[PDB]
């Protein structure tokens, strides 16, 4: 139950970083 | 039709004519089994394995004229040769038994799915851990005991040259 | 017919009507037995109890059980009275059938047991009275149901993740990407709704944000969905029926408007068309649909009544197109008069029959009012009329599922017990093995079967 929630912020965490890198990459 | 039925197709008295066609009526009152009941009372009977393929089999044998579905007259006639007839009726119906099809000679594969049916009674709860191995060292062994010629009448003559297998049908003969 | 004995002799009388104009051999009765009725009366003890009734009464219908010659199988003979082992009650209506010719059916009794009684005697459903028939087949039906319920379903490579794939609460991975779809979903639709914020894509300060992020935001969600409906293409039971079904049709309707967008802006820029693609890019709410269990119950329960809701719609057309024309009609001649056509009083009494009013167009003239007040009642009425058949669906769409979800915890038990028996049965043979009547005969033959293998059974 709970590794499965913990599996929810790995992968989120992942998420937000890859999609802060995307936008941080387009304002140039 | 149970009022001249009383030995003309069967070997049975008429008390136990009767109380055998309860017996049967409570499970199918419909008065026809078809295959599904075969598989529940013989699984019921062994509550260790699974024979599902040889209840297919005793069916198969059961139901005559390939109708799907027997009526109780060819199964009481079946059980009336089979318990309380002769020796030669009870070899006629291992013929028809073992007799998948509708040829006369007898191949591997026949005692192959017999064996099968056989084997996967008991399960995995044995000492001796039956494997594929043993299956086919029994249908070799039978097959010595078969003519070396590649029969219906030399399986026959080979059951009447065994005093094993003759002494192995009467125990179950007088009793019910 | 052949249930009509007792007026044989009648109809024999009848014939001397027919005396005079006769003209033949007359063949004269074929050698009949007891001139004199010598009718005994025949009992019939069902594991107690006795029934006593005629033997002519009994055999009028000889295609079942108790007429005909199998009964014989019946007969006890030291006690001269046929022991049937069945119940000692549903009988009571099968000799009340064989007295009438209509048999019936009580309400407080187990259909398994009646029709497994009536079909024992030989006997059809179908000769069931009428006045009693309608009750038998509710009943059948119900239980007919509830083995329905019962023969559905079970639970068992590549193609086996599928099986965690529509019950994700079965593996960590399952779960975790269900939960992380699901937060996708509201994530893009959170993001097409602050999007349209003034904060988020509006010139708050012209001078000066107007991120143009949001661009990317959504794409991601997009390319997403694919995989998991790629998986549904990889992992497909039907390549062509799985489409043929609805939720493959919102996702297809959900990924397909960022494609055509894509498509278009590459090659045209039409105009009108990109805001269709805004307001198709919503219906991720659809796709909602898997995480949410009363969705599925909702959409069922729409599907059920799908007459009565083209009766809704009907009937408000009806309404509308009556009462927009009286209003028209009757406001036309007014000084402001914004009543300027039947299409724009399709909107008045469309707010009027809805209960909803906003004042921006209310009649003005005695002959208005009128039909006003009366156009709100109509609408109480039409609008009320489908509501509580659509409620009264969806609660028992609701108790379907539920007794489905207790029913096969009952089965899962009833399936542990089973094997519970079989290893009594088996430890029963082992403890005979280590040292009833029928127990004795079942070893025996366990023993044969041993033998014959020439392998022992251990623990």
């Amino acid at each position: 139950a709970k590794g499965i929630a913990i599996a929810l912020l790995v992968i989120l965490v992942i998420c937000s970083l890859i999609v802060t890198s995307v936008i941080l990459l387009t304002p140039a | 039709e149970g009022l001249e039925q009383l030995e003309a197709q069967t070997n049975f008295t008429k008390r136990e004519l009767q109380v055998l066609y309860r017996g049967f009526k409570n499970e199918c009152p419909s008065g026809v089994v078809n295959e599904d009941t075969f598989k529940q009372i013989y699984a019921q009977f062994f509550p260790h394995g699974d024979a599902s393929t040889y209840a297919h089999y005793l069916f198969n044998a059961f139901d005559t004229t390939q109708t799907g579905s027997v009526k109780f007259e060819d199964f009481v006639t079946a059980l009336s040769i089979l318990l309380r007839g002769t020796v030669h009726e009870k070899l006629r119906w291992t013929f028809n038994l073992y007799d998948i099809n509708k040829d006369g000679y007898i191949n591997k594969e026949e005692m192959m799915d017999i064996v099968k049916a056989i084997y996967d009674m008991m399960g995995k709860y044995t000492y001796p851990v039956l494997k594929e191995d043993t299956p086919r060292q029994h249908v070799d062994v039978f097959f010595q005991k078969m003519d070396k010629n590649k029969t219906l009448d030399e399986f026959l003559e080979s059951c009447q040259e065994d005093d094993n297998i003759m002494r192995s049908l009467q125990l179950f003969q007088n009793v019910m | 017919a052949a249930g009509v004995a007792a007026w044989l002799p009648f109809a024999r009388a009848a014939a001397i009507g027919w005396m005079p104009v006769a003209s033949g051999p007359m063949p004269a009765p074929p050698r009949q037995e007891r001139k004199r009725t010598q009718d005994a009366l025949i009992v019939l003890n069902v594991s107690g109890t006795r029934f006593q009734t005629w033997q002519d009464t009994l055999e009028r219908y000889p295609d079942t059980l108790l007429g005909s010659s199998e009964r014989d199988f019946f007969y006890h003979p030291e006690t001269q009275q046929y022991f049937f082992d069945r119940d000692p009650d549903i009988f009571r209506h099968i000799l009340n059938f064989y007295r009438t010719g209509k048999l019936h059916y009580p309400r407080h009794e187990c259909i398994s047991a009646y029709d497994e009684e009536l079909a024992f005697f030989g006997l059809i459903p179908e000769i069931i009275g009428d006045c009693c028939y309608e009750e038998y087949k509710d009943r059948r039906r119900e239980n007919a149901e509830r083995l329905q319920d019962d023969a559905d379903t079970d639970t068992a490579a590549r193609q086996r993740v599928w099986r965690a794939f529509e019950n994700p609460h079965t593996s960590t991975m399952a779960l975790v990407f269900y939960y992380v779809t699901g937060f996708f979903i509201a994530v893009s639709v959170i993001a097409n709704v602050v999007e349209t914020v003034p904060c988020g894509s509006s010139p708050g300060h012209i001078k000066e944000r107007y991120a143009v992020a949001f661009f990317c935001l959504d794409t991601a969600c997009v390319m997403i969905f694919t995989v998991e409906y790629l998986l549904r293409l990889a992992a497909a039971p039907s390549r062509y029926r799985f489409v043929r079904s609805v939720m493959s049709i919102i996702d297809v309707v959900a990924i397909l408007p960022y494609y055509i967008g894509l498509v278009m802006t590459d090659n045209e820029d039409v105009s009108g068309a990109f805001v269709t693609l805004r307001v198709f890019r919503v219906f991720r709410i659809f796709k909602f649909s898997r995480h949410s269990q009363g969705l599925r119950i909702l959409g069922y329960t729409l599907k059920s009544c799908a007459s009565e809701l083209g009766f809704l719609l009907f009937s408000l057309t009806m309404a509308i197109i009556i009462f927009a024309t009286v209003m028209f009609y009757a406001e036309k001649g007014s000084s402001a008069s914004k009543f300027t056509s039947i299409p724009a009083a399709f909107w008045y009494t469309i707010v009027t029959m809805t209960t909803l009013g906003y004042g921006d167009m209310v009649p003005k003239t005695i002959a208005g009012k009128i039909f006003g007040s009366i156009c709100s009642l109509s609408g109480v009425l039409v609008i009320a009329l489908p509501v509580p058949v659509i409620v009264s669906n969806f609660s028992r769409i609701y108790h379907q599922n539920q007794r489905a979800d207790k029913r096969r915890a009952q089965k899962k038990a009833r399936l542990a017990r089973i094997r519970a028996a079989k290893s009594g049965s088996a430890n029963a043979y082992m403890q005979s093995k280590r040292s009833s009547s029928f127990e004795t005969q079942h070893h025996h033959l366990l023993h044969c079967l041993e033998k014959t293998t020439n392998h022992e059974f251990v623990d």
